[PDB]
RNA sequence: CAGACCUGAGUGUGGCAGGACUACCCGCCGAACUUAAGCAUAUUACUAAGCGGAGGAAAAGAAAACAACCGUGAUUCUCUCAGUCAGCGGCGAGCGAAGAGGGAUCCAACUCGUUGCCGAAUCGGUUCUUAUAGGAACUUGAGUUGUGGCAAUGGUGCAGGAAUGGUGAAA
RNA sequence: ACUGCUUGGGAGUGCAGUGUCAAGCUGGCAGGUAUGUGUCUGCCAAAGUUAAAUACAGAGUAGGAAGACCGAUAGCGAACAAGUA
RNA sequence: UGGUUGGCGUAGCAAAGAUCUAACGGAACGUUGGAUACUGGAGCGGGGAAGGAUUUCGUGCCAACGGCACUCGUACACGAGUUGUUCGGAUACUGAGCACAACGUUACACCGUUUUUAGGAAAAGGGGCAACAGAGAACCUGGGAUUAUAUUCCAAAAAGAAAUUGCAUG
RNA sequence: UUACCGAAUCUUUGAACGCAAACGGCGCAUGGGAGAAAUCCCCGUGCAUGCCAUAUUUCUCAGUGUCG
């Protein structure tokens, strides 16, 4: 199956159709046991297929500039409160004030003998 | 009659192959507890109305 | 004839399946459904009755993505690069 | 310069606006498996016709499309039904130049 | 009158809202049964149902607080205060707290507006540095019908840990 | 002020409606019996955030620990293809 | 709550006139022939709506069910079966009506108007729905074509004959 | 095969959102496909409303609002 991964997109989609054109011959003899082996292996080129280009979308929209323009559904799911909760980058924000009045007193490590 | 919108028609054709005396063989597996469909449906008594 | 002589006096439906609960509660005529109250938006639910709550809520299905977000959370939603 | 009794908001500009496989429906999704019954044995041999259970979405037009694409043969015409189980099944004809025995026997029938 | 602003549209663009859940929690709404040996105020109860909303808790919170002390010192909670020689009440049935005190918690505090001194120092977008840096250049774009400051980090690298898992004893 | 709800809150605990509507050059609010007045005491409202200790009284997710509990007419309606027939 | 009981093999299974015969079948009611009646065209007829939804059909079956019996069944099991350019519906009418939008009201929209104090045209009065009996609506017959579908199937002499829509073609 | 979890797959719907809906109906635009003497046919994506931001190369506008 890694040699199933080997194989450029056309080499896959004319693997493809092969099972396709198989598994739909083993239905006609069905109607009067490799089925599943060959539903399965279907299965493994579209895994291998649609990660192509998966994998060459987040190589299209990689990069900030475009990271915005990233389609959705390559975008990095969480849940939709992760994603609308304030971030870091802007959570531990501090007013200037607030900014400087914690290096002029940092809270320095004591004991008490 | 005629009419049945398809959603229907799937609906009673959904029903209809679910109708079915369970499997022989199921009944011979480890720890099976089925016997007869406990769902079985007869137009006559039990009524699908769609 | 109040009884089995007026049972045959009624032909019609007053409610189909609805298309979102499957309820057989969608009055035909105020096309509405007695059950989920479609096509509102929000679904009727009242707490007069919670074993109706219980019986329709959260669990009661397949839960399809609900089990997938779940399973993220607790795994801190580790993601291969 | 305004000639109705009511005012009605002016043209003004508007500027014009993941699956390898995105066509899921396919050939092979369409046809499915070829029916072997005696309603549709008679079919073969005596109306030069193929009977197949068929996606039940799908339509004649793309029933015919799959025919000639599958087993290669045109169909003169393909009206399916869709059975009282919810299968769909087109009968579909073959041209004269093409035979429903020879096919198939072809497709191992 | 060309534009300008103000007001308002139309698209494009980037987003969000709506649903679910709703035990708990926040806001409104709001009964009656019951009890009073009747019953209307009362009680049930500021409850149920109803509507609307959150979160992992919420709400509350940093004194327009208590006290009246040798004074305490945000809030929440708790024990107690206290079923009260408080109080409410056909002063009937009934209802009914708060301060203090012991404790839990707590290295718990802060920010605006304003005032004063400044006055775009700001923000947004673009580019940029391995970065939608608290960086830099650049922008009329927003903003002086007032942003902001003053006083009253991001990028990259290594590791350990912890924690989960994986392994693992006697006879 | 009036009204209405509310509260133990009692010539008003909080609130709401409407009318009215301040002060900050003996300021304002609280000081649990109204009023006018004088002292004194604490506070400084009408903007904002804020962990922990707390709720989970018919929730969930992922786990765990239990029991002087029930023991198949019991315990959840449901020990079972149960919110199923 | 479950089970069981006497009554009790009882009360009944008496509405719509009805069967008879032979042959065969079968382990023993069906099937065919004949006879006999009945329904009596507002039918125990032939098609549809609603409703039902596999009851259809064939083979088998008759354990249970078909209140007697069944060899038979609308029961059981298994396998089949419903074919459309033209039928109906939608695409494509409007109607009593409804209600999205907006707007308004409400502590709250799960209310109301049904156009909106309202800039609704995207290439004067917003959008939609609402009739399988209204409006609309291009197809007919023959078949030797089924176990079961046909105005749907038929095959090149399409049994055939049409009409019709779109595009294109001389 | 079991267990777990990152990659995906996730049909029709549903807040459901292109318009509807007892219709597996119908769009407009975009790209693809098959195909075919184009028409038809399938497919993908976008296309609800409200609101906020923005027009970053600063969109197009409307007002007997204010002026110039
Ligand atoms: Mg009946
Ligand atoms: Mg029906
Ligand atoms: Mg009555
Ligand atoms: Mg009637
Ligand atoms: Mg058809
Ligand atoms: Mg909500
Ligand atoms: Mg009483
Ligand atoms: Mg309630
Ligand atoms: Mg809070
Ligand atoms: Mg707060
Ligand atoms: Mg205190
Ligand atoms: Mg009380
Ligand atoms: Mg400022
Ligand atoms: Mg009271
Ligand atoms: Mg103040
Ligand atoms: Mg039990
Ligand atoms: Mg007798
Ligand atoms: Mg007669
Ligand atoms: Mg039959
Ligand atoms: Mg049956
Ligand atoms: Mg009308
Ligand atoms: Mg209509
Ligand atoms: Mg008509
Ligand atoms: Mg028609
Ligand atoms: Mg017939
Ligand atoms: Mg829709
Ligand atoms: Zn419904």
């Amino acid at each position: 199956i890694r040699d199933l991964r080997d194989k450029s997109k056309d080499e896959l989609l004319k693997q493809l159709m092969e099972f396709k054109k198989e598994l739909s011959q083993l239905r006609v003899a069905q109607q009067l046991g490799r089925i599943r082996l060959i539903r399965k292996s279907i299965a493994r080129i579209l895994t291998v297929l649609n990660r192509n280009q998966r994998e060459s979308l987040r190589k299209v929209y990689a990069g900030r500039r475009l990271r915005l323009a990233m389609p959705k559904a390559l975008r990095p799911k969480l849940t939709r409160r992760r994603r609308l909760a304030l971030k870091d980058n802007e959570k531990n924000r501090k007013t200037r004030r607030q900014l400087r009045m914690a290096r002029k007193f940092p809270r320095r490590v004591y004991a008490v003998k | 009659g005629r009419f049945k919108p398809l959603a229907i028609k799937k609906k009673y054709a959904k029903k209809l192959k679910q109708n079915r005396p369970v499997p022989y063989w199921i009944r011979l597996r480890t720890g099976n507890r089925i016997k007869w469909n406990e769902k079985r449906r007869h137009w006559r008594r039990t009524k699908l109305h769609y | 004839t109040k009884g089995t002589t007026s049972m045959g006096q009624r032909h019609g439906r007053t409610h189909i399946l609805c298309r979102r609960c499957g309820r057989n509660a969608y009055h035909v005529q105020w096309e509405r459904c007695a059950a989920c109250a479609y096509p509102r938006a929000s679904r009727r639910r009242y707490n007069w009755s919670v074993k109706a709550i219980k019986r329709r809520r959260t669990g009661t299905g397949r839960m399809r993505y609900l089990k997938e977000v779940n399973r993220r959370i607790k795994n801190h939603f580790k993601t291969s690069l | 310069a305004y000639t109705r009794p009511q005012f009605r908001r002016p043209h003004t500009y508007r500027r014009p606006s993941m699956s390898a496989i995105s066509n899921k429906w396919d050939a092979f999704r369409v046809i499915r498996y070829p029916l072997t019954t005696d309603k549709a044995m008679k079919k073969i041999e005596e109306n030069n016709t193929l009977t197949f259970i068929v996606d039940s979405n799908a339509n004649k037009t793309e029933i015919k499309k799959a025919m000639r694409k599958l087993y290669q043969v045109k169909a003169v015409k393909v009206n399916t039904l869709i059975r009282p189980d919810g299968l769909k099944k087109a009968y579909i004809r073959l041209s004269a130049s093409y035979d429903a025995l020879e096919t198939a026997n072809k497709m191992g029938l």
